[PDB]
């Protein structure tokens, strides 16, 4: 079983999965994708000190659309 | 507003299209590859599928029906070939029903579903001159009911808005309606 | 390698007393809320745009955020506060806002990324320095320009910290990433 | 008496209500309509066809509120 995961990315944002750098580029309308096998992955999207994070839990085949939230938001 | 719907693909290669804006709210949408999903020769998703949406402490699991890649809620046309006359971030107009060609369904975009949902609004194009005959109104509306009722996932409240011409150029395509006939 | 920036302008909203602020607000039909108090530190400029610092309250999903925001020309800014200083908003869109017009370091800019949950632009450490590549061959010059930019922008930083400086020959304010083409990054 | 401005998106055809009473307001610039409310607790409702969006408004301090009324009954979708 494999799944596609889509997320919004801006040029200059760095994507890591489980700490491992991923050379993905945003496409039509700033959307990027990863193809993942069943399992849990720590998605991190960094823009300088800005960190957006989401745990991806892949089990069945299909497509995920995700909007990782910003960690440590001012006001939290 | 002026933004176009974004295309996304399933692993198999079929494409769907909807509005997804980055609200960095931790929200998620999962469309499983399912046995009821079909791909059109045009490469657009068709068929029905149970979707899983999660955001702000709420999970929703609606069965959506795809037409030309567009996710629709509260409507299931099975295999019927319909046409999306107009689609935008606010509303989608469903037409191309050969059984009632001058009738349309209005579906408003539901942000939490990332899909267009039917909330009872049907539009019937009829000359105002013809609407001077309660019998002719009843027959046009009976025809629209017969053509659209089978597609109502849950047979639901159906109100027919009579207009002289559909305004696909407007946010409210039934603006200018002169008569409202309740359905069933 | 950067696409062109979204052109949609910020939406204008008024406070009870007539002053205005501007941000991006999308209808997500999810019970979300933003409250801006007509606070004492918030004054109306002669342009009618809100200016000054204020605590805003945002609620969504049963969660509250209460950031202190600095309004510059009506725009809500987070992680930066220049009090009554006038700075230049070179560009502002749903993706990012470019701050310039710093008298102590012209040729330098701060990038502020739009934070959807705050309905405001937040500074996350990115500074851009316009400097020719030939000048960049001299480390004395790089050290001079970066130290001037650091000295000029650190007073506005809520939490004073080492900034990452992206050296560009020219700022691309028409692009989502205005530092597209940066040839070096000092940090 | 009115101390706070409440903004919300209002499309043509939609009816806004406060505590059950429809309000005669029209979307101004940006597709946003506004109400001027005095201190108090209000139930804001936007209706169009069978779609109902609801927002509880708690008005106390002077200022401006931007609200996104939540659609009711999506669990039934």
């Amino acid at each position: 079983p494999v799944a596609l995961v889509y997320f919004k990315l801006q040029p200059g944002e760095q994507v890591s999965l489980d700490g491992k750098p991923q050379q993905v580029t945003a496409g039509e309308n700033g959307f990027a994708s990863l193809n993942l096998a069943p399992g849990r992955y720590q998605l991190e999207i960094r823009h300088n000190d800005r960190l957006r994070r989401q745990q991806l839990s892949i089990d069945t085949a299909g497509t995920w659309l995700v909007n990782p939230a910003t960690a440590g938001l001012e006001g939290s | 507003d002026s933004a176009p719907a974004q295309r996304f693909s399933l692993p198999q290669g079929c494409h769907f299209r909807t509005f997804w804006r980055d609200e960095a709210n931790g929200g998620s949408l999962f469309i499983p590859a399912g046995d009821a999903l079909r791909c059109g020769e045009d490469g657009w998703l068709q068929g029905s599928g149970a979707v899983t949406l999660q955001q702000g402490g709420q999970t929703l699991s609606p069965t959506l029906w795809f037409l030309q890649g567009y996710p629709l809620a509260q409507v299931n046309g099975g295999d019927r070939a319909l046409t999306v006359v107009s689609a935008n971030a606010q509303r989608l107009i469903l037409g191309g029903n050969p059984q009632a060609p001058g009738s349309f369904l209005l579906l408003t975009f539901e942000p939490q579903l990332h899909a267009w949902a039917f909330n009872g609004e049907a539009i019937v194009e009829m000359p105002r001159v013809d609407a001077a005959d309660e019998t002719k109104i009843k027959q046009r509306v009976q025809q629209a009911q017969t053509a659209w009722q089978p597609l109502l996932s849950a047979p639901a409240p159906l109100t027919f808005k009579l207009v002289e011409k559909l305004a696909a150029d407007r946010v409210d395509p039934a603006s200018g309606s002169y008569l409202s006939v309740n359905g069933a």
